[PDB]
RNA sequence: AAUAUGCCAC
RNA sequence: CGCGGGGUGGAGCAGCCUGGUAGCUCGUCGGGCUCAUAACCCGAAGAUCGUCGGUUCAAAUCCGGCCCCCGCAACCA
RNA sequence: CCAGGGCUACACACGUGCUACAAUGGCGCAUACAAAGAGAAGCGACCUCGCGAGAGCAAGCGGACCUCAUAAAGUGCGUCGUAGUCCGGAUUGGAGUCUGCAACUCGACUCCAUGAAGUCGGAAUCGCUAGUAAUCGUGGAUCAGAAUGCCACGGUGAAUAC
RNA sequence: CGGCCGCAAGGUUAAAACUCAAAUGAAUUGACGGGGGCCCGCACAAGCGGUGGAGCAUGUGGUUUAAUUCGAUGCAACGCGAAGAACCUUACCUGGUCUUGACAUCCACAGAACUUUCCAGAGAUGGAUUGGUGCCUUCGGGAACUGUGAGACAGGUGCUGC
RNA sequence: GCUUGAGUCUCGUAGAGGGGGGUAGAAUUCCAGGUGUAGCGGUGAAAUGCGUAGAGAUCUGGAGGAAUACCGGUGGCGAAG
């Protein structure tokens, strides 16, 4: 059967939102609309980054976006040069002043964003999705999450039928709400289609 | 047997031919193709795996699209056949909503043109 | 079902006498969950009764009552080609309720004016033996007993 | 007590 | 050729011999049970009586022919 | 890309609902008791006019404040007295309000009139064991207008389970 | 078929031509049983109230039409996508029109844009044109917004959920 | 030549081993009669069938055929049947 989703159904529990800013009836629909226009060029342009998240606040007319990374070093650039730029962009889009700050990422093999972006570079890039999920699988399971359980699904291996295929190693409770399940997906263009790839990271409890 | 026996279903005396719109909807050169199955039953030799009787006496008649699906639903009337209806299908066997319509379409054209077809033709 | 029900809900016994007995008559008379309708018309048809016969309202509706308490019903059982209409004795519960149902039944199928007029003259009948509700308690006795013989079960 | 049947690649 | 019959819903039969009106079964149609079909259950419609012409107030019926279908007979030399 | 039309067509068949077939009711008059939600080219008091839909001026309120917005079933009195009926409301004629550039195809609503089929529904078939079923109203999303649907909210409130 | 036996039924001895790439035994995992045992669920039983009949609403099939757009169609489709088709939506139909295009980048040229007004046409669209002719500035040009001019492309609710 | 294979004799043993002949009781059926009434018999229900011409039931006396309850035992015998 279909499962809930993950993130959505601890938002308010043990999950943050990857969006905390207040407005009206008058107001969230054109915020709605501006931050998925910031997101959406974050990722464009930092596609080679690595950006593993993207908070958005709005305090006062104002719009402050920590993107959480694994190479902060590649995002900022030299002194600040290319981070100036992105605030630019973003402040343009977004109509109102920008302040664009980074956020550390250390292991990026524990994050479920980046674990399924390398997984799908990996299938691009024509690597054997056994070979990529077993080397996911490990990497996690040595950097000492409590579980993880990775899936990829599609036209596997430019099958004809498409088929789906998930590791596991340790614990990835689903059902208990209060345990920490980092999960994300990710897509592969490949030339034979889409695949498909789904990470769950448990990483403890309370 | 005059390589054009066929008859085309019609609702009424002039009802507009519901299976000529319902097979120029067909896409493509299936029309033709399936034109020449039809002369292919007047033949006598239209190949194995493509006619069958679904139930009842309709005929399923088959052409393609993943097995022999582009489906043409008829059924006998004496020596002239009619063509009820004709379709796309994507699974096998033809859908029961299809047959049922088929069905209807014998009963509707037996109470219109005939019940039995005439002594000579 | 297949466990086992829990005690019987609690039922308050009505106001102006006092009996859970006539608190289930207006539960069952009631219809669409209006029980101040069905309580109204029992209370009247009561005292309609009373003033016809003499009796005091709830010993004249135990009178009616008991003149159509069945003691016996037949219930279906499988063996095979036909179905045994086997003869099972009611225990005191079931029986009232049986009688409540059989006497509201037959009320409103009568063909008077207000119900109330309708339940206190069917009561009434009762009280001798006459109407729809004791003719469907003597049909389901006799039934029971031309059953009799797969009593033994 | 009666309760027949199931042809369209996979 | 003579004589006795018969022509009735889509099929098989009654009704008609006693002129005041056409039924049964199967079938057909619609619904229902079934995953679906058959069986089954519940409702409905359907023939103006071979045909012509008479009689009669009224003709499936009575009558006269005509048409077709059976049966018996078509012999003695 | 544009204006017209269609998705709204109707011999028929099926599904899911609404209103009914009445007196446990209908109608008239007075009156009690709710929860939850919405709202800024939006909700719109009060007041005046209209028989009513509604119109005019127009405060208040992005709100435990203001508006939507008097809940209805219920209770008290009268009436109808079993009749295709003061049941029931389809259909249709005339006159109108609002939204919208625009209501013929094809809106909702109001007034007057008309008042149908229906008297509890064959075979068959569905939901429900509790504040549930049944029954009564209210709000919202969608939305210029356009719910008997959908999603929620409360009021009354059972029988039965060997 | 031919021998032998038989009274006959037939027994006994015993091929071949063709035809298939299997037939078979025992165990294994399921599934199934109108097999057994033990259970459970409004599954039945016990009750209450419905649907199937009536009128209406809504969706579907079928007919119809130029079009009645497409999709879902055993349970698990059918008040379903659609949380709401007058134009729009709209994908369909009839006609009037456009083809580097309504929407994107990039090339060049021209021109600030913007606002108002008149004609024709169902409108699209085409004629005009009153006013406007600026925002920064390597003051010469770029930034915007518009038209033109070839394209590389753009566009597709076209097909394939096997 | 020898005796341990094979066989004979002597004594007993257990057995539905076989063939022939006789008989016993129980029971069904039929026949004759007595009592005795409207059902019997059958089935999942039913009907065909039997019965007021007197069935079924019950009792007496015959007739005849077949098989041997209990013992009865994955007990016995037989080369097998
Ligand atoms: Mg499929
Ligand atoms: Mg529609
Ligand atoms: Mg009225
Ligand atoms: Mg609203
Ligand atoms: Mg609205
Ligand atoms: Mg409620
Ligand atoms: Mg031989
Ligand atoms: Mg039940
Ligand atoms: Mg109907
Ligand atoms: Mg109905
Ligand atoms: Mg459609
Ligand atoms: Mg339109
Ligand atoms: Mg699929």
């Amino acid at each position: 059967g279909q499962k809930v989703h993950p993130n959505g159904i601890r938002l308010g529990i043990v999950k943050p939102w990857n969006s905390t800013w207040f407005a009206n009836t008058k107001e969230f629909a054109d915020n709605l609309d501006s931050d998925f226009k910031v997101r959406q060029y974050l990722t464009k342009e930092l596609a080679k980054a690595s950006v593993s998240r993207i908070v958005i606040e709005r305090p006062a007319k104002s719009i402050r976006v920590t993107i959480h990374t694994a190479r902060p070093g590649i995002v900022i650039g030299k002194k600040g040069e290319d981070v100036e730029k992105l605030r630019k962009v973003v402040a343009d889009i977004a109509g109102v002043p920008a302040q664009i700050n980074i956020a550390e990422v250390r292991k990026p093999e524990l994050d479920a964003k980046l674990v399924a972006d390398s997984i799908t570079s990996q299938l691009e890039r024509r690597v054997m999705f056994r070979r990529a999920m077993k080397r996911a699988v490990q990497n996690a399971m040595r950097l000492g999450a409590k579980g993880i359980k990775v899936e990829v699904s599609g036209r596997l291996g430019g099958a004809e039928i498409a088929r789906t295929e998930w590791y596991r190693e340790g614990r990835v409770p689903l059902h208990t709400l209060r345990a920490d399940i980092d999960y994300n997906t990710s897509e592969a263009h490949t030339t034979y289609g889409v695949i498909g790839v789904k990470v769950w990271i448990f990483k403890g409890e309370i | 047997a005059a390589m054009g026996t066929w008859k085309f279903f019609r609702a009424s005396v002039d009802g507009r031919p519901v299976f000529k719109k319902e097979f120029d909807k067909l896409p493509d050169q299936a029309r033709a193709a399936l034109i020449v199955l039809m002369q292919r039953y007047l033949v006598g030799d239209l190949a194995a795996g493509s006619i069958k009787p679904i139930r009842g006496d309709i005929l399923e008649l088959r052409w393609h699209e993943a097995n022999n699906h582009f489906r043409v639903l008829f059924f006998r009337w004496g020596q002239h056949p009619v063509a009820l209806t004709a379709f796309y299908a994507n699974q096998q066997k033809t859908p029961k909503t299809k047959i049922e319509t088929a069905l209807d379409r014998q009963k509707i054209w037996k109470r219109a043109f005939g019940d039995t077809p005439p002594i000579l033709e | 079902p297949r466990r086992r029900v829990i005690g019987q809900r609690k039922i308050l016994p009505d106001p102006k006498f006092g009996s859970e007995l006539l608190a289930k008559f207006v539960n069952i008379l009631m219809v669409d969950g209006k029980k101040s309708t069905a309580e109204s018309i029992v209370y009247s048809a009561l005292e309609t009764l009373a003033q016809r016969s003499g009796k005091s309202e709830l010993e004249a509706f135990e009178v009616a009552l008991e003149n159509v308490r069945p003691t016996v019903e037949v219930k279906s059982r499988r063996v095979g080609g036909s179905t045994y209409q086997v003869p099972v004795e009611v225990r005191p519960v079931r029986r009232n309720a049986l009688a409540m149902r059989w006497i509201v039944e037959a009320a409103r199928k009568r063909g008077d004016k207000s119900m109330a007029l309708r339940l206190a003259n069917e009561l009434s009948d009762a009280a001798e033996n006459k109407g729809t509700a004791v003719k469907k308690r003597e049909d389901v006795h006799r039934m029971a007993e031309a059953n009799k013989a797969f009593a033994h079960y």
